[PDB]
């Protein structure tokens, strides 16, 4: 019961943070772009960067 | 004092030059300026099609 619980929990859990794992990544292509266009300076592109992995 | 006197001029010819040295520091501010802002609001009308 307890393997039946973990089977009907985690399929659900890897993939919330999956969505977070790529809002995460349009997070950091976005800045990407706004820094390469030249707006911000290359410190708020590694934080970023950071946060991804 | 740049025209002979007597003659016939037109429109738009230049007469006389009034030694600028404000107008031309106050311009040069001012191009200073737009030198910064343009390049500002060209940046974000690249962002703004990626809506970053």
């Amino acid at each position: 019961a307890d393997g039946l619980a973990a089977r009907g929990t985690f399929t659900e859990q890897l993939q919330a943070q999956r969505d977070l794992v790529k809002a995460s990544d349009e997070y950091y292509q976005l800045a990407d772009k706004r820094y390469r266009t030249g707006v911000d300076n290359y410190l708020t592109l590694l934080d970023a960067q950071r946060s991804l992995f | 004092r740049l025209f002979k006197e007597g003659s016939d001029v037109k429109a738009g010819q230049q007469l006389y030059q009034i030694d600028p040295a404000t107008y031309e520091a106050d311009y040069q501010s001012a191009q200073a300026n737009l030198a910064s802002t343009q390049e500002q609001a060209q940046r974000y009308k690249l962002l703004v099609a990626d809506q970053a």
